[PDB]
RNA sequence: GAGUGGUGGCCACUAUUAUUGGGCCUAAAGCGGCCGUAGCCGGGCCCGUAAGUCCCUGGCGAAAUCCCACGGCUCAACCGUGGG
RNA sequence: GGUGGGGUAACGGCCCACCAAGCCGAAGAUCGGUACGGGCCGUGAGAGCGGGAGCCCGGAGAUGGACACUGAGACACGGGUCC
């Protein structure tokens, strides 16, 4: 036989030039300030996997099925994608925008640590943001609900001083 | 006398050292049941068993048959057409590895 | 014609035999299993080949097109056969000289054969004296050893 | 093995009853021939280094063993390839600790802490019994050891019985018969590590193995091979079990 | 359809559903057996005896009376003849077909060019072989019995 | 020649219902056809039916109500296990609980819903929806 | 030399192409044709696993046993017949089942001289 | 997008190999016609058996590889503990 | 295939002497072509179709063809003999 080969974690479009798909993806890329299409595609694949697990478990029965069903629900609501009282059916109504709202870049922008999406990306990359006492430099990291509130400037960053010239400009908005 | 099969021994006796009932032969392993289809050679029979094999792609069955050569003790002396019971032993010839132990239904 | 047969539950062998029998009418399957392409392929299954130029020629386009297409005769190193190869580009024929060595590959037509209005030509030139021909056509590089 | 016996053992091919990381390195210790078999034992080096953690590297583990700090069934073992198996007793006298080797609920070997008094007795399953010259009876136990008895007591011992042996003197002090109502502990198969009482015994022709039915504490019934049932008491266990 | 000609004739008998013999029938079982034996001794075939009984004595099929000896089965002409030893040795239809084939063969000796009649002979012999196979299977004929025209 | 009385009955029923017939006669009767008719009546696909005795194998008389979309036999009679009913449903039925499959089991003839409730398998013989 | 591996012919009669060399553990040895002579002669063979076989080449005495269970050591006169081979009797070859004559009568050999190194026979009545 | 093009191979496209699921009046395709051996497919009822078939339960089908949750490398790829 | 032996660590037409005519085959023998087998890998909604170098388990080989010594284990890749 053949040994293991590591595989890509995203899927490319079936047809590269469809006008409607191009328009929709361009809107998303402009709004959330991503770097390249593949990054976007990565998140799409994640969504699909969730849906594909929900479809398989609806039509199943037995002992393992219940365990996997509750595990899926717990994992989904741990990420902050579902309310606490959601049921399995609610999995099928998730959209792509729901996942993009969980990126570290977006969350930094929404919390008011930056004025613009690109500025938030630069702040993350240069290492000025700490999450639960740890510095992370991947703007695409998905933030758990339990750790969302403990996101601040790094305690050794120049921005961790309210008299910094650039921080005052950020606060001005 | 018992040899672990829990069946009736043959009516009479023989002097063959290769008879599991009256000689030194030992039986151990698989036990099959079949129909004799040839008895030309001395102390040798050919037994055929039929079964069904399942073809996964076509979800249907086909008939297959298995032929085994077995030793024929004089105390039993099976003939063509009857149901026999055979058991596995040590090698006896180039192609003989079973021995007839009982005739279930004479032809 | 009646219902497709056999349909019986215990008719596996005949059904399998029928399907195996009529699969030989498929030309794609027959060529692959009998390995017919390998038996006549001058390149012997390679994607590219190296050869030596013997002479320059020109081929007329098929009707209703008009023009002369520039090609060369190439003798292959690996087995000594002779084939015809096309030279893509505007004025690319001027960069070829007799007794040069070239690299050729498939021309990319339907069913791995010829294309366009030049049937009978199956290969195109890619390198000349270990230099990309596309560069030489565009510039950016000069043909070695004059 | 084209021309002779094998001497090595890859990590990926190690027996599935060990607690070992299979991708950390290339090689694993090939155990020496000894008391138990491959599927029910583990080399001593992994006990010293990986389980208890008294040593970090193999080299310093061998220095510990060469000084005679470890006792298996009351005897000093210095070979780092020595196999340790089911029902054995591992004793460290300098730290004053004792363990019994037992299979887990999923079939892996674990160490069960035991009292000092219980550490002097080992249960042995009578695996076979034969006649030997001078007209004596030799008993062969499940861990490969042997014992001799006179012809007078030939009716007090049969296969599948359990003998409580005092170690390291190897002196018999109790015999537990295999019968209905006896307390058993399962050592292999799907129902490994379950314990209970015998209810029924069944036999089959032509040398197929025989089966037993066991009732557990909660009153559920399950079947298993007779040779997988280890007698441990009359109606209550004589040894501590997890 | 027909075995060889593939036509679709439908003519035949339409027996009404009834279990007990009709009231206006007055013969008993013993009278019927005596009549059957008498007619057989007159030299009639099994099919013809029933025809005579139906037409002249007003007796519908004898398969309306339980067999006095064996209560599990109804009475038929062949069983009645068997009870007295007058049953045919060869089944009647096979005998009729064989008799037809013998008569036709001596015609074809004088007329070797009558090819259309020869096909009829082939079909008759095919029917004969079918019947002999069926009868061998059920044990109505000895296993060595063979049909040879040269006999 | 005649090979399968059950298939003829179901084809006759589905042919007759398409032209609005109110009753049909199934010519060669059998116990299996009676069981299938009983199961079909239980779920409301047909009206009342009765057995009529002639000297031959007997006849069935069935009342139709115009509530059948399609009915057919399954050949060959595939064996099915107690947890494999879904793929056959997808193969023969239009929705996830639309219609019934009829299964012969060692406990009788029943719809696949009852068999799945009892946790047993059998052989598929027909479908109605 | 003498190879005892497998037949090169299938039971249906087809041929077999050998797929490997001959292993050492599959070889045989020369038969030992035990002759009748004035003095005995035997040798020792080192065998698989480092074991030994005692092979007898020339025989002069024999052990003859009675139905009572008593035996006597006597010398051998000649070989009367040998069912194993058609010409062993003429050449005086002793094998299991051969008939020999001694100073106290005829006897039938019950041992294998080539494997055991001794000759044991039962007395014929 | 640190990649992006060319040539050859396999799968899909393809219900152009069709068990699920294709065709044969006029488009490729019903032997010129018939008889029949093996094979395959075979009418209704009653009794028995339990080979096929269905359910329950013992012993097996190494590890790695695949899916899920939790845990360790900043997260991940990767690795460990459990359930399949 | 049978009877009687030899040889082997061991059963066996594995090899001999003697007695018979068996054994396989259109459900494909024999012969020819191609190829180390598997866990697995690629693709597809699935049914399927194609491959099986790299990691693990099993097999075989040491320029081609034959043959031996020592040894628990070899007819031995960094041991021996002939062509
Ligand atoms: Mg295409
Ligand atoms: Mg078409
Ligand atoms: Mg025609
Ligand atoms: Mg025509
Ligand atoms: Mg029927
Ligand atoms: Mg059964
Ligand atoms: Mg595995
Ligand atoms: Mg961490
Ligand atoms: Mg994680
Ligand atoms: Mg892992
Ligand atoms: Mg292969
Ligand atoms: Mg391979
Ligand atoms: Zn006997």
């Amino acid at each position: 036989g053949d040994p293991k080969r590591q595989r890509k974690k995203y899927e490319t479009p079936p047809h590269p030039w469809i006008k409607e798909r191009l328009d929709r993806e361009r809107v998303l890329m402009d709004k959330y300030e991503l770097k390249n299409k593949k990054e976007l595609w990565k998140h799409e694949t994640q969504l699909k996997n969730f849906r594909r697990r929900a479809r398989r478990l609806l039509a199943a029965r037995g002992k393992q099925a219940e365990i996997e069903r509750e595990q899926l629900l717990a994992r989904l609501k741990r990420l902050g994608l579902l309310p606490e009282d959601a049921v399995l059916d609610d999995v099928l109504s998730l959209t792509i925008e729901d996942i993009l709202e969980r990126r570290l870049q977006t969350i930094v922008y929404k919390k008011g640590l930056a004025r613009t999406m690109r500025q938030a990306r630069q702040l993350i990359v240069h290492g000025h943001i700490e999450v639960n006492g740890q510095i992370i430099r991947s703007p695409s990291y998905l933030v758990l609900k339990e750790e969302e509130d403990t996101i601040t400037y790094a305690r050794t960053s120049p921005f961790a001083n309210p008299q910094h010239p650039e921080r005052m400009m950020i606060e001005k908005a | 006398r018992d040899i672990g099969l829990r069946i009736q021994p043959p009516a009479e006796k023989c002097d063959d050292p290769k008879c599991p009932w009256h000689g030194h032969l030992k039986i151990h392993g698989r036990v099959f049941e079949g129909i004799v289809v040839s008895d030309k050679p001395r102390k040798t029979v050919t037994v055929e068993r039929q079964y069904y094999h399942y073809l996964k792609k076509y979800e249907r069955y086909e008939l297959r048959r298995s032929r085994i050569h077995a030793h024929n003790p004089p105390c039993i002396n099976a003939k063509v057409g009857d149901r026999v019971l055979i058991a596995e032993t040590r090698p006896l010839s180039k192609t003989k590895h079973f021995v007839v132990v009982a005739v279930l239904e004479r032809a | 014609p009646g219902k497709k047969a056999p349909n019986g539950e215990f008719a596996g062998r005949k059904l399998k035999l029928k399907r195996k029998k009529f699969r030989w009418s498929d030309i794609r399957y027959k060529r692959r299993v009998l390995r017919l392409k390998e038996k006549s392929d001058p390149l012997e299954g390679a994607p590219q080949a190296r050869g030596i130029v013997l002479e320059k020629i020109a081929v007329e386009a098929k009707q209703p097109n008009s023009g002369m297409r520039k090609a060369v005769r190439v003798q292959l190193i690996k087995n000594g056969k002779v084939v015809t190869a096309f030279c893509p580009g505007d004025g690319a024929i001027k960069f070829i000289d007799e007794h040069d060595e070239v690299i050729i590959e498939g021309i990319g037509g339907p069913k791995g054969g010829s294309m366009g209005d030049i049937p009978g030509i199956r290969y195109k030139v890619v390198k000349v004296n270990r230099v990309s021909l596309k560069e030489l056509v565009k510039g950016r590089k000069e043909k070695p050893r004059r | 093995a084209r021309k002779g016996p094998k001497r090595h053992l890859k990590r990926l091919a190690a027996p599935t009853s060990w607690y070992i990381e299979r991708k950390a390195y290339k090689w694993a210790v090939r155990p020496r021939p000894g008391p138990h078999n491959m599927r029910t034992s583990i080399p001593l080096l992994y006990i010293v280094r990986d389980y208890l953690g008294y040593a970090k590297t193999a080299r310093e583990a061998r220095k510990i063993l060469n000084e005679g700090k470890f006792l298996v069934d009351g005897r000093v073992r210095k070979d780092y390839k020595f196999p340790v198996g089911i029902m054995d007793v591992v004793s460290i006298p300098e730290t004053g600790e004792h363990y019994r080797v037992l299979p887990n609920r999923i079939g892996k070997l674990i160490l069960h802490p035991i009292s000092e008094e219980e550490a002097n007795i080992k249960p042995l399953r009578i695996r076979n019994k034969r006649m030997v010259k001078g007209a004596k009876i030799q008993l062969n136990f499940h861990d490969g050891t042997n014992h001799l008895i006179p012809l007078s007591e030939k009716d007090n011992y049969f296969t599948s019985y359990t003998v409580l042996m005092k170690v390291p003197e190897r002196e018999i002090l109790e015999v537990l018969p295999f019968e209905k109502g006896a307390y058993v502990f399962v050592t292999q198969g799907k129902n490994v590590a379950r314990k209970g009482r015998i209810v029924e015994i069944k036999k089959f022709p032509m040398g197929w193995p025989d089966v037993v039915t066991i009732e557990d504490e909660e009153g559920e019934l399950f079947d298993t091979l007779k040779e997988y049932a280890f007698v441990v008491g009359r109606d209550k266990p004589r040894i501590s079990l997890p | 359809a027909r075995m060889h000609a593939r036509k679709r004739g439908k003519s035949g008998s339409k027996r009404p559903p009834r279990t007990a013999p009709p009231i206006w029938l007055e013969y008993t079982v013993e009278d019927i057996e005596n009549l059957v034996v008498k007619l057989r001794k007159e030299g009639y075939s099994t099919a013809m005896i029933g025809t005579i009984l139906r037409d002249q004595y007003g007796i519908p099929t004898v398969k309306l009376f339980r067999d006095p000896d064996n209560p599990n089965r109804k009475l038929t002409i062949t069983r009645i003849l068997e009870k007295h030893g007058l049953a045919p040795e060869i089944p009647e239809d096979l005998m009729f077909l064989i008799k037809r084939a013998v008569n036709l063969r001596k015609h074809l000796e004088q007329h070797p060019k009558d090819l259309h009649s020869m096909r009829g002979l082939q079909l008759i012999e095919s029917k004969i072989r079918r019947l002999v196979k069926y009868y061998k299977r059920k044990g109505k004929l000895p296993k060595d019995w063979r049909y040879d025209p040269e006999q | 020649t005649l090979l399968d009385p059950l298939a003829n009955a179901l084809s006759h029923i589905t042919n007759s219902e398409r032209v609005g017939k109110r009753e049909v006669y199934i010519k060669p009767a059998s116990k299996l056809i009676g069981e299938v008719l009983r199961v079909m009546q239980k779920y409301g696909y047909i009206g009342e039916f009765e057995f009529i005795d002639d000297g031959r194998a007997g006849v069935y008389r069935v009342q139709l109500l115009g509530k059948i979309n399609k009915a057919g036999a399954i050949k060959p009679r595939f064996p099915v296990k107690a947890r494999d009913y879904e793929r056959w449903e997808k193969r023969f039925l239009p929705a996830f609980e639309f219609g019934i499959l009829i299964v012969s089991t060692s406990q009788g003839v029943m719809s696949h819903k009852e068999a799945r409730e009892k946790g047993i398998g059998g052989r598929l013989i027909a479908y109605v929806y | 030399a003498i190879w005892q591996g497998r037949s090169l012919r299938k039971p249906s009669g087809g041929r077999i192409v050998l797929a490997r060399k001959k292993r050492k553990r599959e070889l045989g040895r020369e038969p030992s044709n035990t002759r009748v002579a004035e003095q005995d002669k035997r040798k020792i063979i080192r065998t698989y696993g480092g074991n030994k076989k005692v092979r007898l080449t020339a025989a002069a005495y024999a052990n003859v046993f009675d139905k009572s269970g008593k035996g006597r050591k006597v010398r051998i006169i000649r070989v009367i017949e040998n069912p194993a081979n058609r010409q062993f009797a003429r050449r005086n070859i002793i094998t299991k089942g051969a008939i020999i004559e001694t100073e106290i009568g005829k006897a039938k050999v019950t041992s294998r001289p080539g494997q055991d190194g001794v000759v044991n026979a039962i007395l014929l009545e």
